[PDB]
C-alpha cells in the first residue's frame, strides 16, 4: 500500500545520496507538518555537455502515487519547456514513465532522471506532446536548435 | 483506412509537419492502427527505401519491431531464417544510413533473437559477431554490432514474459554473455580502436551489467574501464559502468573480486587530488562515486576479511579525503555530500561485530572518527559574508540541506565516540574563545546543536561546562544568534533535570526576545524551556512575564510568534500559586482588554478585524497551555472578559473569521477548565446559540459536543446545554435541506455530536422539540457522501443509535419506520458505492442491526436482495442467499461480520 511506497522511496533517497550524476539534484519536499515528504521531490536536470542544452539547469517535479513502485511517478518540468515530448502542462512524455509501456518497478530515480536528460537532447518522434516544438524539430531543425540554445541560456545558473 | 506505403506515408507527413494538434492526433491514431495491421509486414520494409526521409524510415523500422515483438505468431517457423537474414541485411544497409533507423532495426532483430532462444537460435551472439567481421567500413560495422549487442539486454528487460518462459530466456542469455564480453575486451585492448568505439563498448558493458552477470566475469572489463578513466572522452561512460558493476544486487556474492577492486580504487587517488587542484568538480565527483560505491555497499563484507584490513583502511581515508575536499559546498565542490551515508555504515558495521572484532576495529577507527568530526565542522562552516552574497537562492538551500545531513552524521558519530566527543567539543570551543569569525564559532556550536538532543543524561557532566561557554560568545551575526538559541532549545529537556544551569541560559533567551530579527528562534526556545522547566522556573516567572509583556508592547514579534509566546506563558503560569497566576494574568490581559474595548466600540473595518482577531488569539493561545488542574483565575478572567466578548459579537456576529476566534477562546478554555468551567456554561450556551444561528460552523458543534460530554453526568448544570443541543440541531437540519452536500465538515461534526448525545445522554432524544425522523434522514444521506470523515461519522451515529432500541421510544419508532432505508443505503455502499476503506464501518451497522434489530434485519434483508442486479449486477442469486444466510446468523463475533462484508464487497466489485 502507501507504506510499501514510502519505504521504497526512503531507499531511493539513500541510494541517490551516495550515487548520482554530477550536476543533478533530487530532493524530497517538506510537509506543512515540517515532516519530510517522499511523495513529492524537487529535482533539476543539467543539459548534456556537448549539446545545445549545455549550460542550462532545468527544474522538474517528481510526484509519486501510493502504488509506487508498481506505477511509475509523474514527472513535470516547472516551468514547462520548449520540447517535443513535453506537454504544455510540463508533464514529460517518456516510455519508461508509462505503466503500460516500459516502467518496471525496479527502475530507480537515477535512471528516470538520466532517461529524461537523454530525452532532452533526443526527442522521441513516436509521440508529440507539443505541436510547435514537435513540428519545428521535424520541419526546420536549424530553428529548433536556435530556440533550444536560447532556452538553455534562459535557465543558466545565476 | 487501407494501409499502403502511399497512405501511411501521407499520414506521417501530416503528423510530422501539419502544425495543427487535432490533425496530428488523428494521424497518430491512424498510424497506431497501421503499425499493428497485417499490412505492416508489407509496408514497413517499403518505408525503409532511400527516397523516404529518415523520420518516415523510422516508422517503417519501428513498425517492424512491433510486428515481431507483438505478432510473432504471424510468422511461420520455416520463415525464421529468411526473416533473420532480411534484418541483418537491413542493419548493414543502415550502418551507413540514419542512426535512428539503425537502432530501431537493431531492437527488432533483438526481439526476434530472444523469441527464438533457447532452441530456435543456439548461438545468437556468435552468429551476430561473426557476420559483422565479414560492404561497410570497419568502424560502421563495429558500432552497428555494438548497437545490436547493447539493445539485446534492454529488450529482454522490457520483454513481458512468463516466469517459465523468462527463465529459459534469461538462462540462455547468461550463456550468450560469454561471447559478448570477450569481444568487448578485445576492442578496448586494441590500440586501433577509436574513441567512439570505446564509448559504445563501455555502454554495451553497462547494459549487460544490468542483467546481473557475476561480478567475477567483469574483472577484465572493470579493470579496462578503470584505465579508461584517464581519457577525458571516456570518463562519463566508465564511471557509470564501474558504479553499476559494483552496485549490482548480487555483486556481494563475489567478495574476492571486490578485494581486487580496492587497489584499482586507490590508484585513482592521484587523479582525484589533481582534479581538486585544478578545480574540476565533475571529475572528483565521479571518482568519489566509485569509491563510495565500493566502500558503502560492501563495508561489512570487506571488514569481515580481516587479513586485508589495511587495504580497506586506505579506502576509508580516500573517502575521508572526499568528505573533506577543499572548498565550500556546493559552490566549490559537490563531492562531500556523496560520502555522508558512508560514515553511518562504517560505524554501524563496527558496533555489529562482537568481542575482538569490535574491540580491535574500534581501536582502528576511533581516531578516524575524531578526524571526521574535525572535517565535518569545517565543512558545516559558512563562507565569508562577502562570498555568501554571490550565492544563488538554490546554492544556499543545498548548503542548508547539506548541513542537516551533517547533523545526522554527527548524531551517529556521537554514538561511536561517546562522551569523549563532547569533551572534544568543549576543548575546541573553549580554545577558540580564549586563545574569530562568527562562522568558525557558529560551526562548533552547530556541532553541539546537532548532538544536543541525542545526549544521554548519564555522561552529561561535560554538558554543564559547555553551557557555561555559550554566555562568553560574541554574537556578531544573525546566523550565530539563531544557532545559540536553537542549541539552548535543544538542551531544554536536559535543563529540566539540571535546574541550576537555567540561570545561565535564560538571560540570553530573554535578551534575544527584544530583537525582531531573532523572533522565531528566541520564542521557540522560550516555549521549549517553559514547557520543560515550568516546575523549576517558578522563581523566574516574574522576570519572564515582565520581559514578555514589554516585548509585546513594542510590536517586536509577528502575530504567529505572539501566539507562541502566549503558549509559553501558559506553561510558565500553570506552575505558580493561584494568587500569583491572578496577579500575572491581569498584568497580561489588562493592557489588551483596553485595546479590545476601544476596538469593540469602533466601527468594523478590515484593519479593525485583524486587530480584534489577533487579541482574541492571544487569549485562546494563553488558555491552551494554562491548565491549572493538570479561585479559578481563568474563570474570573472569563467572566470579566465575557462582558467585552459579547460587545464584540454584536458588531461581528456575522464575521466568519471573528465568530470562530471567539469560539476558539471557549474551546481551549473548556479543555483546560473542564468541569470547573461550570459557571460559564449558562452564559456560553446563550452566546453559542446566537453564534450558530447567525453563522453556522463545525467548530460550534464541536464545542457543544465537548459540553455534552463534560456535563452529561451532573443534571444541575446540564439544563442550559440541552437547550443549546436542540437549537443547534434545528439550525443544522434546516441548513442541510438547502444543499446537503455543501458542508461536509458541519455534517461530520453534527454526526459526532448526535452520537455523543446517544452515548452519554440518551433521553435527550425524547425531547419534543427534537425531529428524530429528520436526524435519521440526514444520517442516512450522509453515508453516501464522498468524504470518508463524514461517512465514518455517520456510521458512528448509527452504531450508537441502534443499541438504544427499546430503551428510548423515539429511536425505536424511527428504526422500525425508516430502517429499511438505512439498510438499503448500507447494501449500496457494500455493493460498491463506498470506498473499500469504509467497509469495516458499514459492517458495524450490520452487526448492530443483527444484535438489536434481528427480527427487522431478517425481514429487511430478504426484501432488499430479492431484486436482481442489486446490490450488484455481478451477484448471482446463490451468492445473495449465501450472504443473507451468513448475516442472519443470531450468534456472530463482530470480528466475523467484517469478514463477511469483506468477502461480499469483493464479489460485488470483482
Amino acid at each position: 500500500m502507501s507504506g510499501i511506497a514510502l519505504s521504497r522511496l526512503a531507499q531511493e533517497r539513500k541510494a541517490w545520496r551516495k550515487d548520482h550524476p554530477f550536476g543533478f539534484v533530487a530532493v524530497p519536499t517538506k510537509n506543512p507538518d515540517g515532516t519530510m515528504n517522499l511523495m513529492n521531490w524537487e529535482c533539476a536536470i543539467p543539459g548534456k555537455k556537448g549539446t545545445p542544452w549545455e549550460g542550462g539547469l532545468f527544474k522538474l517535479r517528481m510526484l509519486f502515487k501510493d502504488d509506487y513502485p508498481s506505477s511509475p511517478p509523474k514527472c513535470k518540468f516547472e516551468p514547462p519547456l520548449f520540447h517535443p515530448n513535453v506537454y504544455p502542462s510540463g508533464t514529460v512524455c517518456l516510455s519508461i514513465l508509462e505503466e503500460d509501456k516500459d516502467w518496471r518497478p525496479a527502475i530507480t530515480i537515477k535512471q528516470i532522471l538520466l532517461g529524461i536528460q537523454e530525452l532532452l537532447n533526443e526527442p522521441n518522434i513516436q509521440d508529440p506532446a507539443q505541436a510547435e516544438a514537435y513540428t519545428i524539430y521535424c520541419q526546420n531543425r536549424v530553428e529548433y536548435e536556435k530556440r533550444v540554445r536560447a532556452q538553455a541560456k534562459k535557465f543558466a545558473p545565476s | 483506412l487501407d494501409f499502403t506505403v502511399e497512405n501511411v506515408e501521407k499520414a506521417l507527413h501530416q503528423l510530422y509537419y501539419d502544425p495543427n494538434i487535432e490533425n496530428k492526433n488523428l494521424a497518430q491514431k491512424w498510424l497506431m492502427q497501421a503499425q499493428v495491421s497485417p499490412q505492416a509486414w508489407h509496408f514497413s520494409w517499403q518505408l525503409l527505401q532511400p527516397d523516404k526521409v529518415p523520420e518516415i524510415q523510422y516508422f517503417g523500422a519501428s513498425a517492424l519491431h512491433i510486428k515481431i515483438s507483438r505478432y510473432w505468431s504471424d510468422i511461420p517457423t520455416d520463415q525464421y531464417e529468411s526473416l533473420k537474414a532480411q534484418l541483418f541485411t537491413q542493419i548493414t544497409r543502415f550502418a551507413s544510413g540514419s542512426k535512428i533507423v539503425l537502432t530501431r532495426l537493431c531492437v527488432a532483430l533483438a526481439s526476434l533473437a530472444l523469441s527464438m532462444m533457447p532452441d530456435a537460435w543456439p548461438c545468437a551472439v556468435a552468429d551476430m559477431v561473426r557476420l559483422f567481421q565479414a560492404p561497410v567500413d570497419g568502424q560502421g560495422r563495429c558500432l552497428a554490432l555494438l548497437e545490436l549487442l547493447t539493445v539485446l539486454p534492454e529488450e529482454f528487460q522490457t520483454s513481458r514474459l512468463p516466469q517459465y518462459r523468462k527463465g529459459l530466456v534469461r538462462t540462455s542469455l547468461a550463456v550468450e554473455c560469454g561471447a559478448v564480453f570477450p569481444l568487448l575486451e578485445q576492442l578496448l585492448q586494441q590500440p586501433s580502436s577509436p574513441s567512439c568505439v570505446r564509448q559504445k563498448v563501455l555502454k554495451c558493458f553497462s547494459s549487460w551489467v544490468q542483467l546481473e552477470v557475476p561480478l567475477q566475469d567483469c574483472e577484465a572489463l572493470i579493470q579496462a574501464a578503470f584505465a579508461a578513466l584517464q581519457d577525458s572522452e571516456l570518463f562519463d561512460s566508465s564511471v557509470e559502468a564501474i558504479v553499476n558493476a559494483i552496485s549490482q544486487p548480487d555483486a556481494q556474492r563475489y567478495v574476492n573480486t571486490l578485494l581486487k577492486l580496492i587497489p584499482l580504487v586507490l590508484g585513482l587517488q592521484e587523479q582525484l587530488r589533481q582534479a581538486v587542484q585544478n578545480g574540476d568538480m565533475e571529475t572528483s565527483h565521479g571518482i568519489c562515486r566509485i569509491a563510495v560505491a565500493l566502500g558503502e555497499n560492501h563495508s561489512r563484507a570487506l571488514l569481515d576479511q580481516v587479513e586485508h584490513w589495511q587495504s580497506f583502511l586506505a579506502l576509508v581515508n580516500m573517502i575521508m579525503f572526499c568528505t573533506g575536499i577543499p572548498g565550500h559546498y556546493p559552490v566549490n565542490e559537490t563531492t562531500s555530500s556523496l560520502t555522508l551515508t558512508f560514515w553511518y555504515t562504517l560505524q554501524d558495521d563496527i558496533l555489529s561485530f562482537e568481542a575482538e572484532k569490535q574491540a580491535v576495529y574500534q581501536q582502528v577507527y576511533r581516531p578516524v572518527y575524531f578526524q571526521l568530526v574535525d572535517v565535518l565542522l569545517h565543512k558545516a562552516q559558512f563562507p565569508s559574508d562577502e562570498e555568501y552574497g554571490f550565492w544563488s537562492s538554490d546554492e544556499k538551500e543545498q548548503f542548508r540541506i547539506y548541513r542537516v545531513d551533517i547533523s545526522d552524521t554527527l548524531m551517529y558519530v556521537y554514538e561511536m565516540l561517546g562522551a569523549e566527543l563532547l569533551s572534544n567539543l568543549y576543548d575546541k570551543l573553549g580554545r577558540l574563545l580564549t586563545s574569530y569569525s562568527w562562522q568558525h564559532t557558529e560551526a562548533l556550536l552547530y556541532g553541539f546543536q546537532s548532538i544536543a538532543e541525542t545526549i544521554d543524561v548519564n555522561y552529561s557532566d561535560v554538558v554543564p561546562g559547555l553551557i557555561g561557554l555559550i554566555p562568553r560568545i560574541s554574537i556578531s551575526n544573525v546566523q550565530l544568534a539563531d544557532t545559540v538559541m536553537f542549541t539552548i532549545g535543544a538542551l531544554s529537556e536536559w535543563l529540566a533535570d539540571h535546574p541550576v544551569m537555567i540561570n545561565s541560559v535564560l538571560p540570553l533567551v530573554l535578551h534575544a526576545l527584544g530583537n525582531p530579527e531573532l523572533s522565531v528562534s528566541s520564542v521557540s526556545t522560550l516555549k521549549k524551556i517553559c514547557r520543560e522547566c515550568k516546575y523549576d522556573l517558578p522563581p523566574y516567572a516574574a522576570n519572564i512575564v515582565a520581559v514578555s509583556q514589554d516585548v509585546l508592547m513594542k510590536q517586536i514579534h509577528k502575530t504567529s510568534q505572539c501566539m507562541w509566546l502566549m503558549q509559553a506563558l501558559g506553561f510558565l503560569l500553570s506552575a505558580l500559586q493561584v494568587e500569583e497566576i491572578l496577579k500575572n494574568l491581569h498584568s497580561l490581559i489588562s493592557p489588551y482588554i483596553q485595546q479590545l474595548e476601544k476596538l469593540a466600540e469602533e466601527i468594523p473595518n478590515p484593519s479593525n478585524k485583524l486587530a480584534i482577531v489577533h487579541i482574541l488569539g492571544l487569549l485562546s493561545n494563553l488558555f491552551t497551555t494554562l491548565d491549572i488542574s493538570h479561585p479559578n483565575p481563568v474563570v474570573v478572567v472569563l467572566q470579566q472578559v465575557f462582558q467585552l466578548i459579547q460587545k464584540v459579537l454584536s458588531k461581528w456576529l456575522n464575521d466568519a473569521q471573528v465568530v470562530e476566534a471567539v469560539c476558539a477562546i471557549f474551546e481551549k478554555s473548556v479543555k483546560t477548565l473542564l468541569d470547573d468551567f461550570a459557571p460559564m456554561v449558562p452564559q456560553l450556551c446563550e452566546m453559542l446559540g446566537r453564534m450558530y444561528s447567525t453563522i453556522p460552523q463545525a467548530s460550534a458543534l464541536d464545542l457543544t459536543r465537548q459540553l455534552v460530554h463534560i456535563f452529561a453526568h451532573e443534571p444541575a448544570h446540564f439544563p442550559p446545554i440541552e437547550a443549546l443541543f436542540l437549537l443547534v440541531t434545528s439550525v443544522t437540519l434546516t441548513l442541510f435541506q438547502q444543499g446537503p452536500r455543501d458542508h461536509p465538515d458541519i455534517v461530520d461534526s453534527f454526526m459526532q455530536l448526535l452520537a455523543q448525545a446517544l452515548k452519554r445522554k440518551p433521553d435527550l432524544f425524547l425531547c419534543e422539540r427534537l425531529d428524530v425522523k429528520a436526524v435519521f434522514q440526514c444520517a442516512v444521506l450522509a453515508l453516501k457522501f464522498p468524504e470518508a470523515p463524514t461517512v465514518k461519522a455517520s456510521c458512528g451515529f448509527f452504531t450508537e443509535l441502534l443499541p438504544r432500541c427499546g430503551e428510548v421510544e423515539s429511536v425505536g419508532k424511527v428504526v422500525q419506520e425508516d430502517g429499511r432505508m438505512l439498510l438499503i443505503a448500507v447494501l449500496e455502499a457494500i455493493g460498491g458505492q463506498a470506498s473499500r476503506s469504509l467497509m469495516d464501518c458499514f459492517a458495524d451497522i450490520l452487526f448492530a442491526l443483527n444484535k438489536h434489530c434481528f427480527s427487522l434485519l431478517s425481514m429487511w434483508i430478504k426484501e432488499a436482495l430479492q431484486p436482481p442486479g442489486f446490490p450488484s449486477a455481478r451477484l448471482s442469486p446463490e451468492q445473495k442467499d449465501t450472504f443473507s444466510q451468513q448475516i442472519l446468523r443470531e450468534r456472530v463475533n463482530k470480528r466475523r461480520v467484517k469478514e463477511m462484508v469483506k468477502e461480499f464487497t469483493l464479489l460485488c466489485r470483482g
